[PDB]
RNA sequence: AUUCUCUCUUUGCCUUUUGGCUUAGAUCAAGUGUAGUAUCUGUA
RNA sequence: UUUAUACUAACAC
């Protein structure tokens, strides 16, 4: 799905930690694994 | 003034992080000095880390040790050491272009479309829509799945 | 342990002159990470 | 609502003294404990050194406060901020001779800490005696630092009177330090003191010195301003004449128009050709019609005079 | 004319970045239900 | 009396 709410937390979750760990990240966004949390910033 | 005594180091680790990775290492406005500083110790280190991985996958091959962590460590560092030479066994055939030679490659597809031709042989179509067949094939591919 | 001996003259040669331009020269712009960022710090992406 | 996520994390984080003699000294104690500790973490690290003695002086002075800048100076000696502040806290209890001793153990200790030299006699204005401030300024001479240690030197005695020491330490400053500079700096003082004849033989003694090779053309004509000061006409050309020979292509144009500058002043149009057609020819001409263009007019030059 | 304080404009200085080192040191969000206690919200 | 959170958890499947 990907609506805004999820990529404007995202802009910030990278800005925190790292482009590097994606699993620190899918914890915060609940239903996105890590493999699309990743997948999805380096398409969008 | 000496606020960069301790400043420094924090690139070098970043630069050593860097190399294991293989992303390269540009960095905006530091003094050339300093550039080669952390090129030259960094490159110390990473002799003392692949020798290693070859010093232990030959008392691997052997026998000599056990407990994961150095066959976990040394599966490790070699998986790293032979993906940086995937890497560069790609970018080092876009620059210097197909091996293959398009006289080389003529040859190999007409000798292989006399073969094809020798035997009748008739090419395999997309699925139809209405094919027997599929239902049996699907359930052997989860199967193996 | 107890305190050393009291030090002696330094007698250094004479502190050469440095210049606005030198002293910029040696600046260091503070590495941030890709993967290692601990405890807060945010860091805009386009300081990256 | 991506610059909105963060902003809203700090708004929220921003909304989320004693008695008698006896329990005073239990408060103090324990601060003791609190900074003694930060001294066994760090043994090195001034902040937590310079701050433990300021905080004892305010309570108390004397022993604790002046052992703790003693016993943090023998973990670095030539650390010149805890050096200050150790000072600082001595005068500003009022102690002189305490620190005078202190000053001195600095300035040996370290000869090229000018912070240091400077702030001796700077204490020694406001104690008072001038004469300790010579001894004192004297010695930093014998290290023979540079013009601003010798005319902070000078503005001493030039502040006060007694200007026949002032014109011995001009002279000293001279033989150590031999540049043109200084010579023309040596006969500053000697306009002040109004000493016409005392003037001529600083300017003769300075020729004496330097050499052909040694001296600049700034040097000539800051001989001929003081003429102009005299207005004598005698001085002026000779001067002028004599300076001309030595610096030919090096630095010539700059000194042939202050010849005319006095020329202005003081049939007698001569020179006014002469530095004019020489200047002309001096004008650098690369190729064919620069040098030709030249030619036209040196030659009105030639032709009219 | 000097010194001190306040206000504005332009420019300088930093603390190492939260101690270091490894196989990014390492793995991946089905828990729910009941009982008791504490806090908060509403009903001249 | 209802709702949420934590503590009870030195619980149970």
């Amino acid at each position: 799905a990907w609506k805004n709410t999820e990529d404007e937390i995202l802009k910030a979750a990278v800005s925190k930690y790292g482009k590097n760990q994606w699993a620190r990240i899918s914890s915060l966004l609940v239903r996105k694994t890590p493999k699309q949390c990743k997948a999805r910033w380096y398409e969008w | 003034r000496q606020g960069k005594s301790k400043t420094i180091l924090q690139h070098l680790s970043e630069a050593w992080r860097c190399w294991k990775a293989n992303i390269p290492w540009k960095v905006p406005g530091l003094p050339a000095p300093i550039e080669n500083m952390i090129l030259r110790y960094v490159k110390s280190k990473a002799d003392w880390w692949t020798s290693v991985a070859h010093f232990n996958r030959e008392r691997i091959r052997r026998g000599a040790t056990v407990d994961k962590t150095v066959a976990k460590k040394n599966l490790g560092r070699l998986t790293r050491l032979w993906l940086k030479a995937e890497q560069e066994r790609q970018h080092n055939y876009l620059k210097d272009g197909p091996y293959v030679t398009a006289d080389e490659a003529v040859a190999i597809y007409t000798t292989f479309v006399h073969w094809l031709e020798s035997r009748r042989f008739q090419p395999i179509p997309f699925p139809p829509l209405s094919y027997k067949h599929d239902t049996k094939l699907l359930v052997l591919a989860l199967e193996r799945l | 342990r107890g305190p050393p001996s009291p030090p002696p003259p330094v007698l250094h040669s004479p502190p050469r002159k440095v210049s606005a331009q030198e002293q910029q020269d040696w600046q260091i712009p503070p590495s941030i990470s890709n993967w290692k960022n601990p405890k807060g710090y945010t860091i805009p992406l386009d300081k990256r | 609502x991506x610059x909105x996520x963060x902003x809203x994390x700090x708004x929220x984080x921003x909304x989320x003294n004693i008695t008698d003699l006896e329990e005073l000294q239990e408060f103090q104690g324990r601060k003791r404990k609190e900074f003694e500790d930060a001294i066994r973490r760090n043994r090195l690290a001034m902040g937590h050194w310079m701050r433990y003695g300021q905080w004892e002086l305010d309570q108390k002075e004397f022993a604790r406060a002046r052992s703790v800048f003693e016993r943090a100076l023998d973990v670095d000696s030539t650390y010149i901020p805890l050096w200050l502040k150790y000072i600082e806290c001595e005068m500003k209890n009022r102690n002189i001779n305490h620190a005078r001793n202190l000053f001195d153990r600095a300035v040996t200790q370290l000869p090229r800490v000018d912070k240091l030299w400077y702030k001796y006699v700077y204490m020694e204005e406001m104690l008072g005696n001038i004469t300790g401030c010579r001894q004192v300024f004297e010695r930093w001479l014998k290290w023979e630092p540079d013009e601003n240690c010798w005319m902070s030197y000078i503005r001493m005695e030039r502040r006060y009177h007694e200007n026949e020491r002032a014109r011995g330490i001009y002279e000293r400053f001279v033989v150590v330090h031999p540049e043109v500079t200084n010579w023309l700096r040596w006969a500053r003082f000697e306009e002040e003191c109004g000493n016409a004849a005392n003037v001529r033989q600083v300017y003769l003694a300075a020729i004496d010195a330097l050499g052909q090779e040694f001296l600049n053309e700034r040097f000539f004509i800051a001989f001929a301003k003081f003429e102009i000061r005299q207005k004598e006409y005698e001085r002026a050309r000779t001067i002028f004449k004599y300076a001309i020979d030595f610096m030919p292509r090096s630095k010539s144009m700059e000194l042939y128009k202050e010849y005319t500058h006095f020329e202005k002043q003081f049939x007698x149009x001569x020179x006014x050709x002469x530095x004019x057609x020489x200047x002309x020819x001096x004008x650098x001409x690369x190729x064919x019609x620069x040098x030709x263009x030249x030619x036209x007019x040196x030659x009105x030059x030639x032709x009219x005079x």
